């Protein structure tokens, strides 16, 4: 009438956004239970950094072009939509973003700031092909979870983007045989994460396995 | 076989049912031209109860001669005067497509409706 | 005079003149 | 006529079809069951076809 | 672009007249999003001449359909051009093909 | 299945009555005159009625759309009208399919 | 030669695989057809084709009320619809939808 | 951000004394097959309790053996002993018996008396005897374990019996659509539960909410 209890027993970082978890040990049919409910939870209730608004000087609506620049503003914004940015201490932060002469301007652009990370400087936003051009920007980032449309949520020249918080792409699990002193019928369990890599593995099982408990309270009634 | 051989027998079009019915009884027509539907009807897997083609058959025939009057005139007249006794009529059915019995009918405003409104006015 | 249901943003205005008389600010 | 209108077709027939056929030699093949919620159980646990 | 096509997509996507072809052989001199400008190969100029090729393009124009007409370029600075090479695509296009 | 029985009908039997005259034939009526393998059996309908300005229930029948006998009030021209016009077009536009 | 190309990409040469049900976390019990396909979208949105009235405008020589979306319009009521409902024996509905 | 929605409708309906349907509302979009699947499977394979494991017959030495004076067979005589729910107290391991005489239902009320042990049913029918000449002799084994066991993964006259040692004899479970002002996209959980008696529903769903929950101890924080 009793059950063994499992143990987070190894972590293995192939590259800054993979990643692999084992859970040791499990007894017989628990495996798939618990890796089918932390895959559903994992995949939906993360939370995660987005940007939100932005400005650009001579700029009026979306569906213009600006002198100098090889571009679209549209494709611009799509650009920024693939921004990963990691904060702490804040739930709303602005950015400044300024560049001159021939060539692209990429993420390692952006001016310096105390408490916000950039974890892909090489990620690419528009070019410039003039060498009399430049351009300058503000750019809006907050905090959130799930998937927000811009057109759910609602001065002339500041535009809105769509947000997607969720900072998790892919989840896999697998179970296997176990080890144990005398024993042949323990499992252990394990699980490989896909991230943008601003999230770390061990904080995500924790927040899966607190939600998780914080939901199984209800059905201890009366 | 087909469409215009159904539409060509409820207009009693001739090649015969007018006189199937002059000498063998409108007995025998019904049972005529119910088979001879249901023969078209039933290559294709198709299934119609036998009530509705004699309804139809039965709106087709309703005009008489002893010039032309409905029956149901005929009828009534014909039981007042043997009620009192007297003579009556003898009259010999007739028979009429779909387009020609619904033009002649007591009604001018459905007949107007249903087409030639010129001549019906 | 925005047709009801129907939303959008202003990306382009023409004003059309004759030979005629006078003109307006925005003109 | 006489027949019904309503009648299930296509995804219902086939569902009912599947489950309604028999095989040889299937897992679980020769067992004693005391009513249809015991194969309803086992058929759910994985431990019969 | 379609994974799996025939071989046909080229032929329609340049005879249609949507995207922007080269008239003579050069070096891309100046692009941005609105505009091209070629020099003309030197075995390729009428005595007398300057020798160079504008192009402008389309932007946000709306068709018979209510529909979107929109024309990016495809090129970048300093490359070389042949007779007949696309330099920008138009709607339902991909580096010259069609894509639906 | 579905009518009323016009004149005397009785069990294959000399002098033995299978179904009273007048009757509606439902499931169970049918089953057992086809246990008994009844020849032939005659009818009311609808053609052979006397009353003037419409016609009566029993020559009708069975209503078909409920099962029990026809109510007073129906328009039953414009149903045979739609059930003989019905399957002719659905006829039509399902060729294609072959 | 698809087989082949299959093999290259080291890919079964049946075309079919093992799924798994993303609500239970259970096998499908038979293998499945996945693959790439070219989608298209129509223009039949269903944005154009939503309408719905109470009361409105009227027409001047037939006070009946007009028809067409784009003028607030409503719909029409025809002879096969008043069949039916002889057929169905619903008088009350039938003279409410001629008059009122 | 960490907040998540809780339920606050939660309905009992009582059919019998064996049988219950539990609704739950309102919940997150996705959470009630993510709560209903772990609960069911839990349910069904994991809970503990007693149940008969092997019989012995002294005048039955094969499976197909043909005993005279009694109506059924062996196999139907195994088949209503698969029913038959007792509780042991303080123990794992009982053996019964049981001795019968006579014309008439034998039931299990016929078992001798043993305290430490209850069960269930009385009224519980075992076999039935047709003249005064037969009587009947047989012993029980009970034992304790998890889940469901057959017969044919364990293969003196000793007939082995499929042991139902979870006290669950249905579970189910449906998801509904549910909105809480104008926010119409959550989710509504309904649960039918049928136990054999020994527990009632409503406990049975508590162990297994309080089984989830203790494993995953190391982690919460």
């Amino acid at each position: 009438t009793e059950f063994l209890k499992p143990r987070l027993v190894d972590i293995e970082q192939v590259s800054s956004t993979h990643a692999k978890v084992t859970l040791e040990p499990l007894e017989r049919g628990f495996g798939h239970t618990l890796g089918n409910a932390l895959r559903r939870i994992l995949l939906s209730s993360m939370p995660g950094c987005a940007v939100t608004e932005v400005e650009i000087d001579g700029v009026l609506h979306e569906y213009s072009t600006k002198e100098g620049v090889q571009e679209d503003i549209l494709e611009i914004l799509l650009n920024l939509k693939g921004l990963a940015v990691r904060v702490q201490g804040k739930d709303e932060v602005i950015l400044t973003l300024n560049k001159s002469g021939i060539g692209p301007v990429t993420a390692a652009d952006i001016t310096h700031d105390g408490d916000v990370e950039i974890v892909k400087p090489q990620h690419v936003i528009c070019h410039l092909t003039d060498e009399n051009a430049s351009i300058s920007m503000r750019i809006k980032v907050q905090r959130g979870r799930g998937y927000v449309p811009a057109s759910t949520r609602i001065p002339i020249g500041r535009l809105l983007v769509d947000a997607c918080y969720s900072p998790v792409e892919r989840i896999a699990y697998n179970v296997e045989a176990a080890r144990v002193e005398q024993r042949t019928d323990l499992d252990k369990l394990v699980i490989e994460m896909e991230t943008n890599g601003t999230i770390d593995p061990e904080e995500a099982i924790r927040r899966a396995a607190t939600i998780l408990a914080e939901q199984l309270e209800a059905f201890v009634d009366l | 076989g087909g469409l215009p051989r159904v539409a060509d027998l409820f207009e009693a079009r001739r090649p015969a049912p007018h006189d199937i019915l002059r000498l063998r009884g409108v007995h025998a027509v019904t049972r005529y031209i119910v088979n001879e539907v249901q023969d078209v009807y039933r290559l294709q897997g198709v299934k119609i109860n036998d009530k509705h083609i004699e309804v139809i058959v039965r709106q087709m025939l309703r005009k008489a001669t002893i010039e032309q009057v409905e029956y149901s005139r005929v009828k009534i007249a014909n039981r007042e005067l043997e009620a009192n006794g007297k003579v009556g009529a003898t009259y010999s059915r007739d028979l009429l497509g779909i387009t020609k019995a619904s033009l002649a009918t007591e009604s001018f405003i459905s007949a107007a409706s249903f087409q030639e409104t010129t001549r019906v006015l | 005079r925005v047709p009801n249901g129907v939303s959008g943003t202003v990306i382009d205005v023409q004003v059309f003149t004759r030979d005629g008389v006078e003109k307006d600010k925005r003109a | 006529n006489g027949e019904p209108i309503i009648v299930p077709s296509q995804d219902v027939v086939l569902g009912l079809y599947y489950m309604t056929r028999d095989c040889v030699n299937a897992k679980g093949e020769g067992m004693v069951l005391t009513g249809p919620k015991e194969a309803e159980r086992l058929y759910r646990s994985g431990l019969a076809s | 672009k379609p994974l799996v096509g025939t071989g046909m997509e080229r032929a329609v996507a340049v005879d249609s007249g949507v995207t922007a072809v080269a008239k003579r052989g050069g070096v891309v001199q100046y692009v941005d999003a609105s505009r091209i400008v070629i020099k003309v190969n030197e075995d390729e100029m009428y005595p007398g001449e300057a020798g160079i090729d504008i192009y402008n393009l389309t932007k946000y124009t709306r068709s018979n359909q209510n529909t979107c007409i929109n024309q990016m370029p495809c090129v970048s600075l300093g490359e070389p051009v042949e007779r007949g090479d696309v330099l920008a695509d138009g709607p339902s296009t991909d580096l010259g093909e069609l894509a639906l | 299945l579905g009518r009323v029985t016009a004149e005397d009908v009785l069990k294959p039997g000399t002098a033995d009555i299978l179904v009273p005259r007048n009757t509606l034939l439902h499931e169970q009526w049918c089953d057992l005159l086809e246990e008994n393998s009844v020849d032939a059996v005659k009818v009311r309908s609808v053609v052979s009625c006397d009353t003037d300005f419409g016609v009566c229930a029993h020559c009708y029948g069975r209503d078909l759309a409920r099962g029990h006998i026809i109510n007073k009030g129906e328009a039953i021209g414009v149903i045979a009208a739609q059930s003989i016009g019905e399957p002719g077009t659905q006829l039509t536009m399902r060729t294609f399919h072959i | 030669e698809i087989k082949e190309l299959l093999k290259l990409g080291d890919l079964p040469t049946s075309g079919q695989i093992r799924l798994y049900d993303g609500r239970t976390g259970e096998q499908f019990e038979r293998p499945v057809t996945v693959g790439y396909m070219y989608m298209l979208k129509l223009n039949h949105l269903v944005d154009d084709k939503m309408h719905a009235r109470s009361t409105g405008s009227y027409s001047l020589v037939t006070q009946q009320p007009l028809g067409g979306k784009a003028q607030f319009g409503g719909q029409r009521f025809g002879e096969m619809e008043v069949w039916a409902l002889e057929a169905y024996g619903a008088a009350y509905t039938l003279q409410e939808m001629l008059t009122v």
